[PDB]
């Protein structure tokens, strides 16, 4: 297992050092931060933290929002 | 039932229930980063000479690394840019018993220092591995050639100056 | 109103049900907690929209799931063109290669 | 009224609920049981403007 | 087993490359596209997203939709 | 497991003779007072009620007040 | 299917018939238009006819 404080399913190591939401033939896969390969898709850096369900205290997830499973 | 006890591992890392020391964490933060590979690495590297150690010490005074040469000072990190001295925190010397210095940390919390441990690890017991009868294994060559033409595997692995000196040659075999 | 005789009735909104199929029992059912406004204002922002009147000159509005490449949920729906997107909605075709 | 044409409206306060993504079949269902002026206070405390 | 991230009841593996939906004696066969077969049947390739329940973003899926078990 | 008797996610051990909450890198951490090593981090030190849930009776825990997990 | 034949009043009913559009529906057995008044109606043939 990973640790998650939060359990909105992006682990604690993650959140705090960055991460970013790749998508790789047909399906996503979220993916901490790597500066060659995802620089080079223009692809944004993630950071938030690691004890929030919602970091912004709106009702939508850190994992719901970076991913794009959220009302549109 | 289950939702006062879906409560308490919510709060499985908050409390510590004894704290007692702030070095004494450290330590006991060290050893299950170490123990988290399996155990036949561990007898690989004590083979060749392997003597990790864990110190507080950080490896600007230490005794067995006070002296080297200039460029043993300058070797490449994880990422491949070559630290100043000052502010490394693990180092292997190797020149006749390979010595394994780790600077103890935080290391449950901090997941960027976690990582220039295994790297470090991982390249002491490389030579091993990479070399059957001091010929590269073609086990691992055949990798090498597989992974050179996908467009995410050869900036993930491989160096830049190992980019522009493998297709230089365009067929290094 | 007796003067100019101008009154019209507009239409603000609509309310109205989901009915979903059943898997236990092969039946339909109407759930009455979902109505159409949670699920059209998700359907007018992933899709793309024509309108035709080759049919007895009246406007026929369809929409077809095409790919958002700033979302990273949408970039998992299948490639659409112009002319499949044709040929799947309206019924075209290509009889001799036209 | 009729002398001085002065009348205008306030806006006190707004109702609402808010729409969850749905994790099983991926729709987004209403929740009656939740509105905006739980949420709203706790992200004008924590946030710049 | 095989992976179906969707939850829609169908496989990952078919609605990236191609599928469709053909009954035999009596009952209702989901098969993927065999290129040499189902297009002599008159058959359709469907593609569609293999993780969202509904690629239409309406309530139907996408296993619902191509097998009738639908609001007619 | 160590006793909790009011069920406030704090222990008991701790309620009657000093904790304190402090963030290391980006994640909360409940010790005991230590002396020497938390006074001059200006931390404070909180005693409460290992009976009551909440030690002036009014509906938010002492885990909850201490944290930050609550109506802010 | 309508029929009066019975003092002209219009008795309807309604035969279970196959669609070959849609795969759940071509599932159900085939049916003709013999068979099907033959079990919606008291039709029957004693002899062939
Ligand atoms: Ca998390
Ligand atoms: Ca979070
Ligand atoms: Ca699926
Ligand atoms: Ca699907
Ligand atoms: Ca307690
Ligand atoms: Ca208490």
């Amino acid at each position: 297992t990973v640790p998650d404080r939060d359990n909105d399913g992006i682990p604690d190591s993650l959140e705090v050092e960055g991460y970013t939401v790749d998508v790789k033939n047909k399906r996503t896969f979220l993916s901490p931060w790597i500066s060659n390969i995802h620089e080079k898709k223009g692809l944004t850096k993630y950071k938030s933290s690691p004890e929030k369900w919602s970091t912004a205290s709106d009702p939508y997830s850190d994992f719901e929002k970076v991913t794009g499973r959220i009302d549109k | 039932k289950t939702e006062k006890e879906k409560f308490k591992d919510s709060i499985n890392n908050l409390v510590k229930t004894e704290f007692t020391n702030e070095t004494l964490d450290k330590i006991q933060q060290t050893q299950d980063l170490l123990k988290k590979i399996p155990k036949d690495v561990l007898e690989i590297y004590s083979e060749l000479g392997g003597e990790i150690y864990f110190t507080d010490i950080d490896l600007v005074e230490h005794k067995e690394l006070q002296d080297l040469s200039e460029e043993e000072k300058n070797s490449m990190n994880s990422r491949g840019e070559k630290v100043p001295f000052a502010s490394r925190f693990v180092f292997e010397k190797k020149r006749e018993t390979p010595k394994l210095i780790i600077n103890i940390k935080d290391y449950a919390i901090n997941s960027e220092q976690s990582k220039e441990v295994y790297y470090e690890i991982g390249k002491g017991i490389s030579l091993d591995i990479i070399s059957k009868d001091k010929s590269l294994d073609p086990e691992f060559l055949n990798l090498i050639k597989s992974l050179s033409d996908d467009s995410d595997s050869s900036d993930l692995l491989f160096s830049q100056k190992f980019k522009e000196k493998l297709e230089l040659n365009n067929k290094s075999i | 109103l007796e003067k100019t005789k101008q009154l019209r009735l507009d239409t603000d909104q609509v309310y109205g049900n989901i009915a979903t199929y059943n898997f236990e029992n092969g039946r339909v059912r109407v759930d009455t907690g979902s109505n159409w406004s949670e699920v059209l204002p998700q359907i007018q922002e992933t899709t793309a929209r024509i309108i035709f009147n080759g049919k007895d000159l009246n406007l026929v509005e369809r929409r077809i799931a095409a790919v958002n490449p700033s979302d990273p949920l949408e970039t998992t729906k299948p490639d659409m063109t112009l002319k499949e997107a044709l040929k799947i909605a309206f019924g075209f075709n290509e009889p001799n290669g036209n």
